[PDB]
């Protein structure tokens, strides 16, 4: 019954900072060995891990990208928020966040996906 | 990273395999790997975990398989509902890496 | 006479288990101690009792069991046995060369291991004195070598006790985190407490 749900507006202004959000319902994300990470897959192209949180306020993010990720947890109503900086016009795709159940099953329930989007376009 | 065959076909019944390479061997003992499904237009749908496991609502069509180094799904009875591309997933030194893309043509 | 089950979820199940240094003791007193439960749950691939007779244990009973716990690396259980060498049995947890217990210890990679190293378990490496059996050091103190006094920094002669351990998903059998639970029973001249099935 898990249930993660993306959200967040679409479109994006270039330079400016992202305020994706993922409401997930269906677990309790204090399980030791759970945690909710999120994937980039631009339109043609493979998936990417960009962030990650755990059980522990432990927050992992890619090697090549650190100095924008920022990824939070909000338990006490269940909605972990990502935030990136220095929106260029190279990350429009679908954004996913999947559930981290454990170590050995990497991401398995995975959302829908937003597509946004970055173009000066109005 | 991890290096998948771009192309690969298959006839209809028949068993095939998809590669999972590890170029640039960082990937360590190389332990967990799991396999995602992806339909156009629809979300990452996890296949198969760890080589010698199945979730529940899999079918026993899809197995996978670690000679040495190299992660293998197999995909045995393909049906005309199976074209879709599948991604191999492992855990790096420092990330979560992702692989690249395989995509399924069933002809007929 | 006493029909209570013992708490063995509470040292088995528990979601935050232990420190090396800081391992958790939980005393089982006043219930009754089914040991075959351990069979139905994960796959225990180390389950050494020394003097206790793992199979059929249902039917001892015992005084003051005593349920330590925490979590080490793979290639430093064979430390756990009574009486050993190396690192974490000379300066973090040393059993006696009586140790009528059983030592249970299982893989946790599977959720005591995040990507880039879980940094939440840390293992003593400089001590001055070879630690005594049934000896916790809770104490943190900057490790300053008989030579020359040191404050509180760190260089190349003054350094810091303890350490981290890094558990990356990535690592073969041996690096991987190991959750050990010891149980140690007394078996003294003493009205026992803790009996079996029967």
């Amino acid at each position: 019954q898990v249930t993660l749900r993306e959200s967040g507006p679409t479109l994006v202004k270039p330079k400016q900072t992202l305020t994706l959000t993922c409401t997930f319902s269906g677990f309790s994300l204090s399980t030791p060995g759970g945690g909710v990470g999120w994937i980039r897959q631009p339109p043609g192209k493979a998936l990417e891990w960009l962030a990650l949180i755990y059980w522990d306020d432990d927050k992992r993010y890619s090697p090549s990208l650190k100095s924008s990720l920022t990824i939070t947890k909000d338990t006490s109503k269940n909605q972990v928020v990502l935030t990136m900086t220095n929106m260029d016009p190279v990350d429009t795709a679908t954004y996913y966040c999947a559930r981290l159940t454990a170590a050995d099953t990497i991401f398995d329930c995975w959302g829908q996906g937003t597509l946004v989007t970055v173009s000066s376009a109005s | 990273a991890l290096t998948q065959p771009a192309s690969v076909s298959g006839s209809p019944g028949l068993s095939i395999t998809i590669s999972c390479t590890a170029t640039s061997s960082d990937v360590g003992a190389y332990n967990y790997v799991s396999w995602y499904q992806q339909h156009p237009g629809q979300a990452p749908k996890l296949m198969i975990y760890d080589v010698s496991k199945r979730p529940s609502g899999v079918s026993n069509r899809f197995s996978g398989s670690k000679s040495a180094n190299t992660a293998s799904l197999t995909i045995s009875g393909l049906q005309a509902e199976d074209e879709a591309d599948y991604y191999c997933s492992s855990y790096t030194t420092t990330s979560v890496v992702f692989g690249g893309g395989t995509k399924l043509t069933v002809l007929g | 006479n006493i029909t209570n089950l013992c708490p063995f979820d509470e040292v088995f199940n528990a979601t935050r288990f232990a420190s090396v240094y800081a391992w958790n003791r939980k005393r089982i007193s006043n219930c009754v101690a089914d040991y075959s439960v351990l069979y139905n749950l994960a796959p225990f691939f180390t389950f050494k009792c020394y003097g206790v007779s793992p199979t059929k244990l249902n039917d001892l009973c015992f005084t003051n069991v005593y349920a330590d716990s925490f979590v080490i690396r793979g290639d430093e259980v064979r430390q756990i046995a009574p009486g050993q060498t190396g690192n974490i049995a000379d300066y973090n947890y040393k059993l006696p060369d009586d140790f009528t217990g059983c030592v249970i210890a299982w893989n946790s990679n599977k959720l005591d291991s995040k990507v880039s190293g879980n940094y939440n378990y840390l293992y003593r490496l400089f001590r001055k004195s070879n630690l005594k059996p049934f000896e916790r050091d809770i104490s943190t103190e900057i490790y300053q070598a008989g030579n020359k006094p040191c404050n509180g920094v760190a260089g190349f002669n003054c350094y810091f006790p303890l350490r981290s351990y890094s558990f990356r998903p990535t690592y073969g059998v041996g690096h991987q985190p190991y959750r050990v639970v010891v149980l140690s029973f007394e078996l003294l001249h003493a009205p026992a407490t803790v009996c079996g099935p029967k």
